[PDB]
């Protein structure tokens, strides 16, 4: 129960040879997008978002 | 048709396995070593240490590890956090004995080639930069620095001045001082327990028990204002909270979930949340407020986190704090508590549900406890909580001194103790 | 053989002159505007505006200013501080009629062509960097940021995110609102007074009275820390002090000079200072410790500043601070106090003794009231001070809330609250 | 008497197009040299020090 993954809180980075390490908890997002204009920083040698977790033919 | 078989060793290394029937076997090896274990003499060491996993060791070339794991089609990942450093690897079921042979190797006798490490130092800027692509990380891995005198104050990411000067010798020192067998624990999924009894036998020769285990992480009330050109100021009131495994921690959990800490319906205002509604009539829509709770074995943290327009922030964070104060008055409805406890049940079940987060769960729990606790047993404790413990929790959050962090324009945000 | 001819004007412009017979005429213009009058909206504008001195104006091309001032062999200069901003120019006696006309053109009618401003934008980082080559500054600008909620907290140097975003419109908005003629004061020297009655009269046609005049700069107790790899940790801690014109402020000056604000003997260990003689018997010789005293119209600051080995830091500032505590005990002989009063008399007469710093003095106190205060009168004001007033000053320091700023390894430095 | 000369304290920069900003008030300097190691920062696009307003033949 004591793992932070079950709780809202700090991210635990998941560096890997292939897969991107999306994880963690709020730290609000998506809910921030519902109000108008959260423009967010772009292209600081930025990695692509979402990641291809939904692979299909 | 199977439940996990917890087990220890004469060596003291915890081991466990939960047989499944999914084709991808998935084993993980967790260590108690983390970012809180640095002192001032070495810092950002772990941030490199997790990057160094792909490097050549005494038992294998880096080309062999990379091309080998990729040829298998499996993959390795190094999860990391302030309390724990969690190695993990996934593969097809027939491939296990191969990839694990890399796994333990990477953590048993790494050879930190100094030139390779110097080659990986520039990478630290890239990883640290993409990690801060989200401002909230910049806020919290800064807020901890604002809350703690000592151990937990240390950033997960390497400080900019250390990016070019981390040395392999520090890596070795941290490795024999913190990859102790007593600190380690091993978890499997597709792999059966009895074969883990022998494949994990390899590590018994490696590394004796007991590590270093310094520090205590004392609290501090200081602020860290930053002042940037960003319009959407972030903010985070924080007060110390008891954790972990205490019922009081359960009280703070139910406390955050009363306050709408958890996301639910898309494209809709969180009407049941006290904070979103307290702010929605306080200021115009562009905002996002939510409760924040962090669990660490020495001590934990609790407090609101807010995103808001720079002009509106002073109204927003104060409204959100007053919303906590009303609960601190003992004015709390019976129903929202039930809804919150339900949000915790569904939430914890959602966290446990995915196999990878389940592995993080069983392992992170295996380190701190040495006794696996099935989720229903969690449900009796989480149902056990009384309203009075919650009221006392809010009273504790209000009575305590406030740490705070706040990136943004800061043109209107009140200083801690001024709001 | 003449006292300076202080004079006010109907425009509200203040004017003064002090005839000499040194060939270098040297005039100065003092605007009350400073870094403090900046707010969050246009922070860092002053740091560029000081560098805009050579830019083209409505009455002259920039080539004409630079080539003119150089061909004459005279030179313009732009001193600046958190309070006053101070233009100045030096020239031979026969050439003033040219150069002062540039000054009239620089402050009253400075058009800011945007491309020329954009060309100067990158330079701010260079000037800020060479300014940060000096170790004390990097601490003390952070110290003011740690010591004030509001006006005085604003840095003299441009913040890194603002280096490219400063615009000409913000420059104008800062110019009309803060280069008010009522704020201005003009201080000649070798130049004769009546021709100043002429050229100042040329200044009178521009601008109405009273500037925007906001803010108050409230005090605060917050910390700022940097954490670096440098062995030489260096830091300051500061309590509030009444400023100025009070006997109490003189008591803080006499106090810092009891503590030994600075060396009088080159290449010699400071035998008389209590702080050096405390820290020297406390730890190793490599250090430097002395009192610090900021003095601004809204508020003043006082407190020890130190440089030391990172391991020894907590041994140092916990020692020198105790020295102040000894003064709180009333432990203070009359003799060393007389020595300190003599140190202020001699040191003040020295700093005044140069003509340029003299012009800085006259131009500094021309704005607070304008009535010139002859050095002998200042000597009366220090001679007036009693030992009990000094004890009250140290008592206010010990009893007051404290702020701190620090830069170095920071492994051993105490946090501000413990101090 | 607010002047840095009259009351030693924070530096007042003399930064300008025609001259270096060196001046100010203590703020300890030079005295640290008798004690061991006042190493001073090196070549971060550093200007030469002193600024020769004190020219000599």
């Amino acid at each position: 129960m004591l793992s932070v993954a079950s709780r809202s809180g700090p991210f635990a980075p998941v560096l890997s040879a292939t897969s991107r390490g999306v994880a963690g908890a709020l730290r609000p997002l998506v809910q921030a997008t519902v109000p108008a204009t959260p423009e967010q920083p772009v292209l600081d040698l930025k990695r692509p978002f979402l990641s291809r977790e939904s692979l299909s033919g | 048709p199977q439940d996990l078989e917890f087990t220890k060793l004469p060596n003291g290394l915890v081991i466990a396995s939960l047989e499944n029937y999914s084709p991808v076997s998935r084993i993980g090896l967790f260590i108690k070593a983390g970012s809180r274990y640095e002192d001032f003499s070495n810092l950002g060491t772990t941030h490199l240490l997790r990057l160094t996993s792909s490097l050549t060791t005494k038992g294998a070339s880096s080309f062999k590890i990379t091309r080998g794991i990729e040829a298998v089609g499996g993959k390795l990942s190094v999860t990391a956090t302030r309390e724990n450093m969690a190695y993990t690897v996934e593969c097809l079921r027939g491939d296990v004995d191969i990839l694990m042979e890399f796994l333990l190797n990477v953590t048993t006798a790494p050879e930190f080639r100094r030139w390779e490490v110097a080659d990986l130092q520039p990478q630290l800027k890239i990883d640290k930069a993409v990690a801060f692509q989200n401002p909230q990380t910049h806020v919290i891995e800064n807020l901890h620095a604002a809350a703690y005198r000592n151990a937990l104050a240390n950033p997960l990411y390497c400080p900019d001045y250390r990016i070019g000067k981390v040395t392999s010798e520090e890596l070795h020192y941290f490795v024999q001082n913190h990859f102790t067998s007593a600190r380690m624990a091993l978890i499997g999924l597709g792999v059966s327990h009895p074969v883990l009894k022998q494949v994990a036998e390899q590590f018994l020769n490696m590394r004796g028990g007991l590590g270093l285990s310094g520090a205590k992480a004392n609290y501090r009330g200081g602020e860290i204002r930053e002042q940037n050109g960003d319009s959407l100021v972030h903010a985070a009131f924080v007060a110390e909270s008891a954790v972990a495994g205490s019922a009081e921690a359960n009280a703070f959990s139910v406390l955050q979930h009363v306050l709408g800490a958890g996301p639910h319906v898309k494209r809709g205002s969180n009407t049941t949340s006290h904070l979103h509604q307290a702010v929605a009539k306080a200021t115009q829509q562009p905002f996002d407020v939510s409760a924040f709770n962090a669990s660490y074995s020495d001590s934990g943290l609790f407090g609101i986190y807010t995103i808001s327009q720079a002009t509106a922030a002073g109204d927003v964070i104060k409204a959100a704090y007053n919303q906590v104060k009303t609960i601190a008055q003992g004015n709390l409805s019976n129903t929202d508590v039930q809804a919150a406890k339900n949000k915790l049940k569904a939430g914890y079940l959602m966290s446990v549900e995915s196999s990878e987060c389940f592995l993080e769960e069983v392992g992170s729990q295996a380190l701190v406890a040495g006794s696996y606790m099935p989720p229903s047993t969690v449900l009796q404790q989480i149902d056990s909580v009384a309203n009075a413990d919650i009221i006392n929790a809010a009273k504790k959050f209000v009575s305590g001194q406030k740490s705070m962090a706040a990136s943004g324009n800061l043109g209107h945000t009140p200083f801690v103790d001024e709001l």
